[PDB]
């Protein structure tokens, strides 16, 4: 099917019309999304076939066709872009600069944005452009908004 | 049975809309993959 680079909704026709579930980034061959958007499940592209690769529900990412290709990350100073793909709206790029989650194994870095579940796996880039990270996977603070952290894969 | 379609290029575009705040955030990650917040 179509293998060309750029990032890409991730849709299901299982329930009432077509359904957006998330978004995904497809750089070198590999195709890289969320683990909680397809659930390790096979993908199709037009008459196409992407089996899934590798994959771990606690890092919440999952690759197919290949390993895991994404190797960038956040400096910890500078303003990313969430390159936003909504159901049913066009991709848009929003800047913004990412707080921190403070962890017991180290920080990570957080973007404050609101948008619907569905828009999970869409990149969040660098002013180079490079992905350093997906969008999806976070918490709820007390005034009931999302905060989700900047969650990049490993690169051997 | 899920599918996948073209939603444009990989670029970062100047004069962006800006917005969003930075919070620091005590959490925990658990086996499921699935953050909480620590207090
Ligand atoms: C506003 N809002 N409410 C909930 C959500 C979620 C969400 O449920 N993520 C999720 C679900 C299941 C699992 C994991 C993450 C990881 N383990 C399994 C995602 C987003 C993304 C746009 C930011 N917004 C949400």
């Amino acid at each position: 099917g179509e293998t060309t680079d750029g990032v890409y909704r991730v849709m299901t026709r299982r329930l009432l019309g077509s359904t957006q579930v998330g978004v995904g980034v497809m750089q070198e061959g590999v195709f890289h999304t969320m683990w909680h958007v397809t659930k390790g499940a096979a993908l199709r592209s037009g008459e196409g076939r992407l089996d899934p690769y590798w994959g771990d529900v606690k890092q919440d990412l999952v690759s197919y066709c290949g390993p895991w290709k994404l190797d960038a990350a956040w400096d910890g100073l500078s303003e990313v872009q969430l390159l936003a793909v909504p159901p049913g709206e066009r991709a848009k790029n929003i800047q913004t600069l990412p707080g921190i989650f403070k962890t017991k194994d180290g920080d990570i870095g957080a973007v404050a944005l609101d948008y619907p579940a569905g828009t999970s796996g869409s990149p969040i880039l660098d002013k180079c452009g490079r992905v350093i990270g997906l969008y999806g996977n976070g918490v709820v603070i007390k005034n009931g908004s999302y905060v989700s952290a900047i969650t990049q894969g490993k690169r051997e | 049975d899920m599918y996948i379609e073209r939603a444009g290029d990989i670029t970062w575009e100047k004069d962006a809309e800006v917005t969003g705040n930075s919070p620091r955030l005590d959490v925990a990650l658990d086996e499921s993959g699935d953050f909480s917040l620590v207090e």
